[PDB]
């Protein structure tokens, strides 16, 4: 039962989908990576930020 | 094993509902309208398990 309740996050982005972003040109135009893209990324845990606000 | 272990993690990315076969990697599973991999950024290539022999 240690670490199975509770222990982990999935935290979703609209990055694929698309935004306004700031950078020239993109601040008023909705664009997004595209269809094809890289999946998840781990946050580093070594402080345990996650435990304080995920 | 590497090939099933990447491909439930591509169910999961693809957002798949799809029930698990005896044999997931087995293409006879994964049709008739079943899998509906249509849309899918990665797949794994399906293979017979009686003919693998890797270790």
């Amino acid at each position: 039962y240690e670490n199975v309740v509770l222990a982990f996050m999935e935290i979703p982005t609209l990055r694929a989908a698309g935004l306004s972003l700031p950078i020239a040109g993109l601040e008023d135009i909705v664009t997004g990576l595209g269809d094809f893209h890289y999946n998840e990324g781990w946050v580093d845990g070594a402080d345990k930020a996650f435990t304080i606000s995920a | 094993a590497l090939l099933l272990t990447l491909f439930v993690n591509i169910l999961r990315l693809e957002t798949s509902l799809w029930t698990l076969p005896d044999n997931p990697l087995d293409i006879s599973e994964w049709f008739p309208f079943s899998l509906n991999p249509g849309n899918w950024r990665n797949i794994v290539k399906p293979f017979p398990f009686l003919a693998d022999n890797s270790p």
